[PDB]
């Protein structure tokens, strides 16, 4: 609806914030994932050294 | 009757256009505030027409 009628292009751009700002809540919550999952699949073995154990 | 009446209605009349005109005073500010309005963007093309 950009450039034809309704959206004013402000209401647009405060839909373009949200869009913009709750991926970036994505991400907020992706890398949240990533931190439970490196305190869920970092049990343990090895330490990244390959040996003799 | 009828010669105060146009009297009465032309007094009427008179305060009924410097009623109206300055209902465009606030139309044409309205609009202004539109066309100011859409230029930056705020309101849409369509709170303009």
């Amino acid at each position: 609806l950009l450039g034809t009628q309704y959206i004013s292009k402000q209401e647009y751009d405060q839909a373009l914030a949200d869009a913009q700002q709750a991926n970036a809540a994505v991400t907020a919550a992706k890398a949240a994932v990533e931190t439970a999952r490196i305190n869920l699949a970092y049990t343990k073995v090895t330490s990244p050294i390959s040996g003799r154990i | 009757q009828t010669v105060r009446s146009s009297f009465n209605n032309i007094n009427a009349s008179i305060s009924s256009i410097n009623a109206y005109k300055q209902a465009v005073v606030s139309a044409q500010s309205s609009l202004d505030a539109m066309e100011a309005g859409y230029s930056v963007g705020t309101r849409t093309i369509v709170d303009v027409l």
